[PDB]
């Protein structure tokens, strides 16, 4: 709760700061989920 | 098949097993739809480029066009351009275009310039950002005898540079030497207005100068518009403003005044209709990234596909169908 | 006319006021930079209170503190003599009429009705709106450039419950456009037509901040 | 300590041209530039796992 | 230099037109009548 | 940004100049806009290490 996030992989559709993948820059989620990390 | 475009990618003939990103995923436009103004009253440029005659180059005047739908066939009807090509002068909206005119000699069509004269840094100056169009239209044939016309001077000396669209009605005369005078002659303080001296080619020409970073649309073009169609991709063209997205409804919350709307980094995020008045919201159609996902072609030939950053319910359904692009 | 009665400008400061819209292009939650000619946070203007004829250095910006409507409008121009289109504003409380013409000027104008002049001429421009004006309490700024082709207005119509002299109200209100008038005269000297404020404007860069509205909210000098 | 890194990939031609324009064409002149940059993030992005 | 076959063709314009037919131009023969292409290699020979 | 151009908009330079005087305007910012790239990749993958 205290590391602030701000990456744009989702899948989900004023905007914020993920208009980014408009201009042709994803965000790749991770392999490893943070529930089989912990 | 993507087996193939993964060998295409990767140069080769045999694909080893694993995941590979070999193209992109962009969903094509289906209409062509243009939104123009209402207006059909047409330009007036046969009282532009034709009248009793015409003026001096000091005694200038820009003509005001508003309220018109312009047309450049025929303005060819009785020529090099700057900035907007004229084969894009058909379909383009702006909000005012000046017509400023002014007569030149035959050895002086090459001095005017944006950023390169001599009679121009003390009659007529011309700024640096300039888009418009010059006509080149000789007069020797319509003004040539020992007086034509004697609305017509000019002066080739002043006491400093011009700045560009300024006009000096002051009736005094100049001087470039080193004494003093008013009124009266003598070291170099003679009389700066000169005559034109018409003997057997008179250049009389017209500007037609255009704009930058356009209001909401005054002026517009003969091309006509089309229904708004939602909720699709759609190429559109709204005010000249060329572009393909979606036209989603806005939920915005617009001053009377605005037009435009953006997003927090460069991106046509809104705009505003030109007859409805309504506003939208710009949104381009689904789009993403392709992995192929092979387990080998020393196994099997069989493939899946992963188009990457999008929901299921956004890939296209006529999977037969795809021919037509 | 040749009323004239006894004329020292007095002075006082801009709180934070002078900021209008650069463009019309709507933004939400976002900070943005615009290199304009704005008006600098904390100048010294010329508080009057009187008709001078003060220059038109590439903007000013003019206030107006009244309860009545006793200003009238502007007169634009850089000759007073019958040439170079000079501009004029008028008002009658039921519309706006704006006019540019070719008037010679006189020495003490007063519009309650073409006191201010002796010969009209051949004239260039006609508008009339219901905007451009609304009609102590009631404050009326206004901004004017003619840079790159035509001619800009910005305005913004807030009550005070301030004191009448000397007093600039504290606080941030943006000036929306009116109209863009394209007239493209070249202006040097102005005077009014009869509180009052006069300030010039500075190329400077700002960084402005919408909100969720589009807005703007506060304002940032990047050279004070 | 810091593990890992936000993974990022890149539509050339949608960051170089627009994705309505005839700036594609123009943009096969050049050839495997827009390859080796996607693919150095590839790298990056199996790298970071 | 040497080249795969020369193409000659003829026609007969105004004295103001020698430069307004272009590649990608307008007017009253360059998008009515005549284009010159937009990649063209070779040239054009006006003269009185 | 412009990279010394006219505009930033292609669709502005594509619907404004001339045909043949367009590979030098929406060359330089294809140029601009592969050397913005290849520096995003190299600080990118200095930062990785
Ligand atoms: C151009 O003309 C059309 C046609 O009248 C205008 O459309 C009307 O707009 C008003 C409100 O703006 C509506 O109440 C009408 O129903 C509209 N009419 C039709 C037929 O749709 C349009 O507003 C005009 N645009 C401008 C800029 O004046
Ligand atoms: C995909 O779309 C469906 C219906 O449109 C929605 O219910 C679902 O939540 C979407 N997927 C994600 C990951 O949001
Ligand atoms: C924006 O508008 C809404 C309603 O129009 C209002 O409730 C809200 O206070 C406004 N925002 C600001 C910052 O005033």
């Amino acid at each position: 709760n205290k590391v602030t996030l701000a990456d744009a992989g989702f899948i989900k559709q004023r905007d914020l700061i993920c208009a980014q993948k408009f201009k042709g820059l994803t965000v790749l989620p991770p392999l490893l989920t943070d529930e089989m990390i912990a | 098949d993507p087996l193939s475009e993964t060998k295409c990618t990767l140069k080769s003939f045999t694909v080893e097993k694993g995941i590979y990103q070999t193209s992109n995923f962009r969903v094509q436009p289906t209409e062509s739809i243009v939104r123009f103004p209402n207006i059909t009253n047409l330009c007036p440029f046969d009282e532009v480029f034709n009248a009793t005659r015409f003026a001096s180059v000091y005694a200038w005047n820009r003509k005001r066009i508003s309220n018109c739908v312009a047309d450049y066939s025929v303005l060819y009807n009785l020529f090099k351009c700057y900035g907007v090509s004229p084969t894009k002068l058909n379909d383009l909206c702006f909000t005012n275009v000046y017509a400023d005119s002014f007569v030149i000699r035959g050895d002086e069509v090459r001095q005017i310039a944006p950023g390169q004269g001599n009679i121009a840094d003390y009659n007529y100056k011309l700024p640096d950002d300039f888009t418009g169009c010059v006509i080149a239209w000789n007069s020797n044939k319509l003004d040539s005898k020992v007086s034509g016309n004697y609305n017509y001077l000019y002066r080739l000396f002043r006491k400093s540079n011009l700045k560009p669209f300024e006009r000096d009605i002051s009736t005094e005369i100049y001087q470039a030497g080193n004494k003093p005078c008013n009124g009266v002659a003598g070291f170099n303080c003679y009389f700066p207005l000169r005559s034109y001296s018409f003997r057997p080619q008179p250049y009389r020409v017209v500007v037609l100068s255009f704009e930058l970073l356009h209001a909401p649309a005054t002026v517009c073009g003969p091309k006509k518009s089309t229904n708004l169609v939602k909720n699709k991709c759609v190429n559109f063209n709204f005010n000249g403003l060329k572009g393909t997205g979606v036209l989603t409804e806005s939920n915005k919350k617009f001053l009377p005044f605005q037009q435009f709307g953006r997003d927090i980094a460069d991106t046509t995020d809104a705009v505003r209709d030109p007859q409805t008045l309504e506003i939208l919201d710009i949104t381009p159609c689904s789009f993403g990234g392709v992995s192929v996902i092979t387990p080998g072609t020393n196994t099997s030939n069989q493939v899946a596909v992963l188009y990457q950053g999008v929901n299921c319910t956004e890939v296209p359904v006529a999977i037969h169908a795809d021919q037509l692009t | 006319n040749l009323t004239t009665r006894t004329q020292p400008p007095a002075y006082t400061n801009s709180f934070t006021r002078g900021v209008y819209y650069p463009d019309k292009v709507f933004r939400s939650s976002v900070l943005h930079s615009t290199q304009d000619l704005f008006l600098p946070f904390f100048s010294n203007v010329t508080w009057f209170h009187d008709n001078p004829v003060l220059p038109f250095n590439d903007g000013v910006y003019f206030a107006s503190i009244e309860k009545s409507n006793i200003i009238r409008g502007w007169i634009f121009g850089t000759t007073l003599d019958s040439k170079t289109q000079s501009l004029l504003i008028v008002n009658n409380a039921t519309n706006v009429v704006i006019k540019v013409c070719e008037f010679q000027f006189c020495n003490d104008p007063f519009l309650d009705e073409f006191r201010v002049y002796s010969s009209a001429n051949n004239c260039t421009f006609e508008y009339v709106s219901q905007p451009f004006l609304m009609d102590f309490k009631n404050l009326r700024e206004f901004v004017f450039k003619n840079i790159d082709g035509y001619f800009k207005i910005y305005s913004k119509h807030t009550p005070i419950i301030v004191r009448e002299p000397e007093d600039l109200p504290q606080g941030f209100s943006a000036l929306e456009p009116l109209v863009d008038l394209p007239i493209g005269i070249n202006i040097t000297r102005f005077q009014t037509l009869l509180a009052y404020y006069v300030g010039y404007l500075q190329p400077r860069t700002f960084l402005l901040k919408y909100n969720e509205n589009g807005t703007i909210t506060d304002a940032v000098d990047c050279a004070l | 300590l810091p593990v890992s890194m936000t993974k990022t990939s890149v539509d050339c031609t949608m960051y170089i041209c627009g994705d309505s324009t005839e700036c594609s064409n123009l943009l096969l002149q050049y050839g495997s530039f827009c390859t080796q940059l996607k693919r150095a993030l590839t790298g990056i992005a199996v790298e970071q796992d | 230099l040497c080249f795969t076959n020369v193409y000659a063709d003829s026609f007969v314009i105004r004295g103001d037109e020698v430069r307004q037919i272009a590649p990608g131009q307008t007017g009253n023969i360059a998008d009515y009548n005549y284009k010159l292409p937009d990649d063209f290699t070779g040239c054009v020979i006006a003269w009185n | 940004s412009k990279f010394g151009a006219i505009s930033s908009v292609l669709n502005d330079i594509f619907s404004r100049l001339d045909p043949p005087e367009a590979e030098v305007q929406i060359d330089r910012l294809i140029t601009g806009r592969l050397q913005s790239l290849q520096t995003y990749v190299t600080q990118q993958l200095i930062r990785a290490a």
